[PDB]
């Protein structure tokens, strides 16, 4: 023994407190961890709005699933310095607007916000934090692409693209460079969606998209993979 | 004139170094080439405190050398009497981002900061016995890098926003502000005597600040990436900077120059937690390499490596009485070397 | 402008520059001293015994 | 902070009685609950102890098998079901709380207390001082002594100090013979080798008037002592 | 007679060396990983106690056919049967499942379903093996109890007067072998059934398999042979001479044969055994 009756209940505080800490971290493991990331105008609110300070944390529940939705647009750092701190979320929302193909940035008019999202998007898709961190590549504001690929072509964007100026060409030649930016595509899968303010299925895309990750998680603690 | 502040600018840069230049006669490594070697230091793991289900970002010693505040992403906040492992509480944190924890020198308080831009000071001596947020301190635009307590009611927090802070508990106001870095400032270490404290940021820079005067002192730049610790000599009169070009670096306030670099070839990981020991020959940095470096502060020789982590060591601190090293790493285990 | 900005980091290098400084040779000896004076009092420089050792 | 006790009166030889203590305005899941009494013109002596969780309940070998403890921790009441009561439990019982961690104060609060009245090798700690008299301004020192050594290899002394003034509960004083309590003027200092011990009041104050009780947490078979009586 | 007898010992032997082989990869690969202080997960120790338990196996089963060859003077025993068969009794009990807990791992973490108790299973996993390496005590038990019988009633008859009732004994073990190879059948369908539907799921939504076929063709390869050996034990005959040899193959078939298609199904062993043949060339 050699333990005082003032050190044995302290031990039994401490096992309380073990308990409670592992309950606590059996919660945690149930619950799907997303960051969402976005390149200023992009639709990241609509979509924080449609699935219900630095750090905005947005909880929701979906199909008996809890998620953790983290917001990081507001932090207005260096990315490089806290970006290892999301290194193990279920999956990474990144959302891209398909009208920022004709609109440029207040500064530096000569590079285009969409652009700024496709090197976003490199950046943080082959970061080394992330490197089987699926991606669920949102491309929200839809409606305004199909009023402007109407009337402006896809040319002042990307001047190598020669296809038909409908949505259906453009918006896969979008989704196709998107895609292609992905350097490691042997461990980490883009899963791509097209949505706008009146849609209801991005709930249920985002819940899709997570449980195939979970799934691949399970199959690669299993070894299978 | 723009240009003519310009042409100032850098003929005063260039007065400031032909000044460090001049008093650099004999560098330091010459003046304790003759000093005896402090040897192959070899520490063990003494103990290990496991209850933490997440990376630790942060860890902070009392000053009792006894308890131990630990900050780990799982959302809480462990003291931990390291003596006999117990936890003695498990502070539920309502930002789970957490990138910095401190131990009050009383021991009344905790503070804990991180991507929540919200240095929340804890209470621990309460009368309903549960630990209660006694303060959230507000008003940084950046992530809280790490905070220290300069007695019960005063705070000095560094952020992501370029900018250092220093706060008064009671009223919960920015007493202070510390402005002058470029990037992202990471680490803070007051010195012994509480009347001034360093801060290393991005900017490849370090700044010694006066904390009741409030304007920056003195600057160094040796450091060729982003500083993520700084330390002080407990002599009060240098400190230690260690950062991502995989170097650590001797600052003295007195020279105003770096005095001896602590680098080796095979070391390619950065460096992210750096605490001296009591005596100050000893600088323990941890690195990326999921290990722990005990450099001589005196010779730029390896003493000895604290190994044992399986993921990459973020804080480091050294107990008041020198008896006790913790390297909590990202592993989700503290360890206590001696 | 920037005006402001060059001013005032002007003005901080002016501040800066004009700061008394000792000789990096009175420095290293300082750090010695301090490091020598305080050499028994270190414990993991100089391991104590496993009996005032509290982490047996 | 309050805690607050039911039950009590006029119990018949031989009956069953149920003590319930309501508590209030603190965390009474993580604070270990007490029982003390009292009888009407003696001491006090330990009864029961549950612990945070309930997975620690040591009784005493006077209430052993007859009394048990119980908490309902989300009612926020600690519970004392009394079977076979006898002439020896007539006592004012007081319901005491004590939380466990280093540096922790134990047997903090101590409640109002409920009168019950029954109709017709373990540390011995003995105050030999008794009643002694006192003046305001002077310097007094109650001397307490242990049948063994209340130091421990962890090197924490074990001796607690507490205050009983004229119709009040006990309010705590000195824990581990050497710390403060919280709420607790600094005229009072205790001191000790292990065995005998000290609690000095460097100025003395009207309210000071009452008893004093020297307790062991070393062996939780707790014991008071007599209880030196300090009068103006 | 004498044809069968050589064919089946030396696919006896063949099945005895790569047992060996994999079992031995098994186990010194994931003890290599241990020391050098690599990550260590659940799926590796299952995959260390399943290999660990294979080879002895192998290796009771080998020292079985020596001493029927090498030394044939113990063989007239009824003590040496008992003890014989009652150790690899226990010791094929829980090797089998033991398999049977890692199919439960792979179900348990991989499929999906909707039932609230297929969920409550989902997030214990290590409770529900260890719980079904327990509760088939009652398994081990009744199959203990059954071949004590036979073996009794084989002493009492030899005493008051072979191959009939080592037949009768082989059969009540073929089926108590039986058992849990059709519960990891059965899982093993299910939880391709599961990655079916959730293929399905996002070929309509949103748009390792070489591991699934060499396991499935095993399956079906052990199944059509262990049948084909129950029925043949149970009514044909001309086997009674050579049962030993037969019975003693086909007990050494599965922690062989699925050691070697564990081998290949994970990921890790693959990685060690691509990197064995690199370093061989
Ligand atoms: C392969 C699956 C279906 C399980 C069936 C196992 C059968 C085929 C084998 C495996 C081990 C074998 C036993 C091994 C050793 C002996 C001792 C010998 O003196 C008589 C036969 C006897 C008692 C064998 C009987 C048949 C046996 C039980
Ligand atoms: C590529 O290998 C696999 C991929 C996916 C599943 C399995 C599997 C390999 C095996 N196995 O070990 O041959 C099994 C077993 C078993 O036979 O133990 C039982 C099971 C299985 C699998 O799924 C659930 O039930």
């Amino acid at each position: 023994c050699t333990l005082s009756a003032e050190d044995k209940a302290a031990v039994e505080r401490s096992k309380m407190i073990d308990r409670n800490l592992r309950e606590d971290g059996e919660k945690a493991a149930r619950e799907v961890k997303l960051l969402l990331l976005g390149a200023g105008e992009s639709g990241k609110s609509t979509i924080v709005k449609q699935m219900k300070t630095g750090i905005v944390e947005t909880h929701f529940t979906f199909k008996d699933l809890h998620f953790k939705m983290f917001d990081v647009g507001g932090q207005r750092s260096e990315r490089k310095k806290w970006i290892h701190c999301f290194e193990g979320v279920t999956a990474i929302i990144f959302c891209v607007a398909l009208s920022d193909y004709d609109l440029v940035l207040a500064e530096d008019e000569e590079m285009n916000r969409m652009h700024e999202s496709m090197k976003l998007f490199d950046s943080i898709c082959n970061n080394k934090w992330f490197t089987d961190t699926s991606i669920i590549l949102f491309l929200n504001k839809k409606d305004l692409f199909e009023e402007k690929i109407k009337k402006s072509p896809l040319t002042i964007c990307y001047p190598e693209y020669a296809g038909s100026n409908t949505y259906e060409e453009a918006a896969a030649y979008i989704q196709c460079q998107f895609e292609d930016l992905n350097k490691r595509k042997d461990t980490k899968e883009i899963y791509t969606h097209f949505t706008c303010a009146t849609d209801t299925k991005n709930v249920q895309f985002v819940f899709d998209a997570v449980t195939d990750v979970i799934i691949k998680n399970n199959l690669k603690d299993c070894g299978l993979f | 004139e723009l240009d003519q502040l310009r042409q100032e600018a850098e003929q005063l840069k260039n007065q400031i170094r032909d000044a460090r230049k001049a008093c650099a006669d004999a560098t330091l490594s010459q003046i304790t080439n003759n000093i005896d070697p402090v040897g192959r230091i070899q520490m063990r793991t003494r103990r290990t405190l496991r209850g933490h289900l997440a990376k630790i970002y942060a860890m902070h010693w009392g000053t009792d050398s006894r308890l131990l505040v630990s900050a780990s992403q799982d959302g809480k906040l462990i003291i931990w009497d390291s003596y006999t492992t117990n936890k003695v509480h498990a502070i539920p944190l309502r930002s789970s981002w957490v990138m910095t924890c401190a131990y009050a020198p009383s021991g009344n308080y905790v503070a804990c900061g991180g991507l929540d831009n919200i240095c929340s000071i804890y209470n621990l001596k309460t009368r309903e016995g549960n630990v209660r947020v006694s303060r959230e301190l507000a008003g940084h635009t950046g992530y809280l890098s790490c905070c220290r307590f300069l007695d019960d009611n005063q705070i000095v927090t560094s952020s992501g926003d370029t900018t250092c802070a220093l706060w008064d508990i009671e009223t919960g106001q920015q007493t202070t502000t510390f402005t002058g870095h470029t990037g992202d400032v990471m680490s803070l270490s007051l010195a012994p005597d509480t009347r001034l404290f360093v801060s290393g940021a991005c900017d490849a820079s370090a700044k010694l600040w006066d904390v009741r005067e409030g304007m920056c002192r003195q600057t160094f730049t040796g450091h060729e990436s982003d500083i993520n610790a700084i330390c002080f000599f407990p002599n009060g009169n240098a400190f230690a900077t260690g950062s991502d070009d995989a170097t650590c670096r001797l600052f003295d306030l007195r020279a105003d120059q770096e005095l001896m670099t602590y680098s080796h070839d095979n070391i390619i990981c950065g460096i992210t937690s750096v605490s001296f020991s009591k005596s100050g020959r000893l600088l323990l940095a941890g690195y990326d390499d999921f290990n722990c470096n005990v450099w001589d502060a005196l010779k730029a020789d390896r003493a000895g490596v604290l190994a044992g982590h399986d993921n990459r060591v973020s804080c480091l601190g050294v107990t008041d009485d020198g008896m006790a090293v913790a390297t909590g790493s990202w592993d989700s285990f503290l360890k206590i070397w001696n | 402008a920037s005006i402001a900005q060059a001013r005032k980091l002007v003005e901080q290098l002016k501040m800066e520059a004009n700061i008394d400084r000792i000789k990096v040779s009175k420095a290293a000896a300082d750090l010695m001293a301090y490091c020598e004076a305080h050499a028994k009092e270190d414990p993991l420089l100089t391991p104590v015994p496993a009996s005032e050792n509290p982490f047996r | 902070v309050q805690l607050v006790e039911s039950g009590g009166g006029l119990v018949q030889p031989g009956g069953s009685r149920k003590l319930s203590c309501s508590a209030s305005g603190f965390a009474f899941s993580s604070f270990g609950m007490h029982w003390v009494r009292q009888a009407p013109e003696k001491g006090l002596e330990w009864v029961a102890y549950i612990s945070s969780g309930s997975g620690t309940i040591y009784y005493a070998d006077t209430v052993k098998g007859r009394f048990t403890i119980s908490r309902d921790d989300p009612k926020n009441t600690l519970f004392l079901q009394m079977t076979s009561l006898r002439s020896e439990d007539t006592a004012m019982y007081y319901c005491v709380r004590s939380i466990y961690y280093y540096g922790s104060s134990p047997f903090d609060f101590w409640g109002q207390g409920t009168t019950l009245t029954v109709s017709s090798s373990d540390i011995v700690m003995t105050q030999a001082t008794s009643s002694v008299p006192v003046t305001p301004g002077e310097s007094v020192s109650i001397s307490c002594r242990s049948s063994k050594s209340l130091l421990h290899s962890n090197g924490n002394t074990y001796l607690y100090w507490f205050l009983q003034r004229p119709g009040q509960s006990p309010q705590l004083l000195i824990y581990r013979m050497s710390n403060l309590a919280s709420g607790v003027p600094d005229r009072f200092s205790g001191s000790g080798s292990g065995t005998a011990f000290t609690l000095t009041i460097s100025r003395l104050e009207a309210e000071d008037v009452g008893v004093y009780y020297c307790m062991q947490h070393l062996e939780y078979p707790l014991t008071f002592g007599a209880g030196t009586k300090l009068e103006l | 007679g004498g044809v069968i007898k050589s064919i089946f010992t030396f696919v006896l032997i063949v099945e005895f060396i790569i047992g060996n082989l994999g079992n031995s990869f098994i186990a010194l690969v994931n003890c290599i990983d241990w020391v050098k202080g690599r990550k260590i997960s659940s799926v590796d120790r299952i995959l260390t106690a399943l290999a660990i338990s294979r080879i002895s196996l192998v290796w009771l089963i080998f020292g079985s056919w020596c001493v029927s060859v090498f030394f044939p003077a113990l063989f007239a025993t009824e003590k040496m049967f008992r003890m014989l068969t009652n150790i690899w009794t226990v010791i094929n009990h829980f090797s089998v499942w033991l398999a049977t807990g890692l199919g439960t791992f792979y179900f348990l973490k991989i499929a999906n379903f909707s039932n609230s108790i297929f969920l409550y299973l989902k997030w214990r996993v290590k409770k529900v093996v260890l719980v079904l390496l327990l509760v088939t005590s009652v398994f081990l038990f009744l199959n203990i109890a059954l071949i004590n019988i036979h073996i009794n009633a084989s002493i009492n008859g030899y005493r008051r007067n072979f191959t009939r009732f080592s037949s009768l004994i082989v059969l009540t073990s073929t089926v108590f072998i039986f058992i849990p190879f059709t519960l990891s059948l059965a899982m093993f369908l299910l939880l391709i059934f599961s990655m079916w539907k959730h293929r399905k799921k996002m070929q309509h939504t949103v748009k390792a398999h070489r591991g699934v076929k060499s396991v499935i063709t095993f399956f079906l390869l052990y199944a059509i042979f262990s049948l084909s050996f129950f029925i043949s034990v149970w009514t044909s005959e001309r086997l009674e001479e050579n049962l030993i040899i037969l019975s003693q193959v086909m007990g050494m078939a599965y922690p062989s044969c699925h050691s070697c298609v564990l081998i290949l199904g994970n990921k890790k062993l693959r990685q060690a055994s691509l990197s064995v043949l690199l370093w061989l060339r």
